[PDB]
């Protein structure tokens, strides 16, 4: 699925700015 | 048409009042940014109590008011490592925007100071924590409930740009929810006084208008497109582009492609084709109406603006708050000790603050 996808991302937690 | 006659003429002197309001709103903003404030409080006026976050160059605690009893959030920069990571300017434009700004769903700066070793801003105390948070627990939220957010996002923006502001770093994570469970904005570390173009690579990479991965100049038009994501995240529970690594998160941003779950109402797609529009001729709130083909959009036909402003409107979410500096709301970190050095430290660059 879309979300089993998003959690193989590994960017599930708080994102920081470039 | 799509309007008769009364709806017409309501809504052409809506748009109108809002043209009236913006200009008195520049007036101020512009008093209060030509003659700005400094040294309102000294350190030893509040008691610490816990950490809020922190990022590479300071935290933000919970203190409070030993005089009125009242809670803050303190942030406290270390000027030696705001040197070192290159964040002068952006510090001090931050203050500067703080306390020259004045709207209900963006922080109020209470107090600033400072001394030889760190620079310091007193906000109100926001209790419910991070959108992020309750959005990764929740999952996703309905589309009413995105709606209620979205429309908040959309006034700010109407309200920032009306100053020439723009924004640059939406996201769940800086977006904090309050105790009637509104939004309020409160980091602006990237944020930019630009009426033309600018060419800062800067934002989050989820985020990032593709005229930005493109190493173009560009306008207020990026904070349209991350209200997109931001809408897209919000009822989906996760970001319209994502990948391992940013380059190919950036490969999706500028191919022109996005996909929606099913569950997404046939408006709110045609809302979010039309945000995250890669043609800047065609994206909504850079063409000739501006604002208003956002808030004339189907998918925003019952809000009610004015209402939300007045912040009259009931939420649909109320954060838990068992009292005066509950803290339940976010993450636990260690508490380190706040040194203050015999010896002052960088002044001539911080003289401003
Ligand atoms: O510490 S913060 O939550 N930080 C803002 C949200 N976190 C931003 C962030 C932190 C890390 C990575 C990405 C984004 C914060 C700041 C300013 C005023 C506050 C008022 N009341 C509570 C918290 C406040």
């Amino acid at each position: 699925t879309t979300y089993a996808d998003f959690i193989a991302s590994g960017r599930t937690g708080r994102r920081n700015a470039i | 048409g799509h309007m008769g006659n009364a709806a017409a003429a309501k809504k052409g002197s809506e748009q109108e009042s809002v043209k009236e309001f913006l200009a008195k709103a520049k007036e101020e903003f512009l008093k209060k940014w030509e003659s700005p404030s400094q040294n309102t409080a000294q350190l030893d006026h509040f008691d610490r109590i816990k950490t809020l976050g922190t990022g590479s160059f300071g935290r933000v605690m919970l203190v409070k008011h030993k005089e009125t009893g009242n809670h803050y959030a303190m942030k406290i920069l270390d000027k030696q490592k705001v040197v070192k990571l290159k964040q002068i300017e952006h510090t001090l434009n931050e203050k500067r925007i703080l306390q020259a700004v004045n709207f209900p769903f963006l922080v109020k700066l209470e107090f600033s100071f400072k001394d030889n070793s760190n620079l310091y801003m007193v906000m109100e105390y926001v209790p419910g924590g991070e959108m992020f948070s309750h959005l990764r627990r929740i999952g996703r939220f309905s589309e009413p409930h995105a709606r209620f957010y979205a429309a908040q996002i959309v006034l700010t923006f109407e309200y920032l740009h009306s100053l020439d502001l723009i924004y640059r770093d939406l996201k769940p994570e800086n977006l904090l929810i309050d105790q009637q469970g509104y939004i309020q904005v409160t980091d602006f570390g990237f944020a930019k006084r630009v009426k033309g173009r600018t060419w800062t690579l800067c934002g989050t990479p989820e985020y990032l208008a593709p005229e930005i991965i493109l190493s173009k100049g560009y306008n207020k038009a990026v904070d349209w497109w991350a209200l997109g994501v931001l809408i897209y995240e919000m009822a989906a529970g996760y970001p319209p582009f994502f990948a391992d690594q940013p380059i190919q998160i950036y490969e999706k941003i500028v191919s022109g492609k996005v996909r929606f779950p099913s569950h997404f109402s046939s408006d709110l797609k045609d809302l979010l084709r039309n945000l995250l529009q890669v043609d800047l001729t065609k994206r909504f709130g850079n063409l000739k109406n501006g604002v208003n083909d956002i808030k004339n959009h189907k998918w925003f036909a019952t809000t009610d603006w004015i209402a939300i402003y007045q912040r009259k409107v009931e939420a649909p979410f109320i954060p838990k708050f068992k009292g005066p500096g509950d803290t339940s709301n976010f993450d636990d970190y260690e508490e380190e000790e706040i040194r203050v050095s015999i010896n002052e430290k960088c002044g001539k660059e911080f003289t401003e603050f």
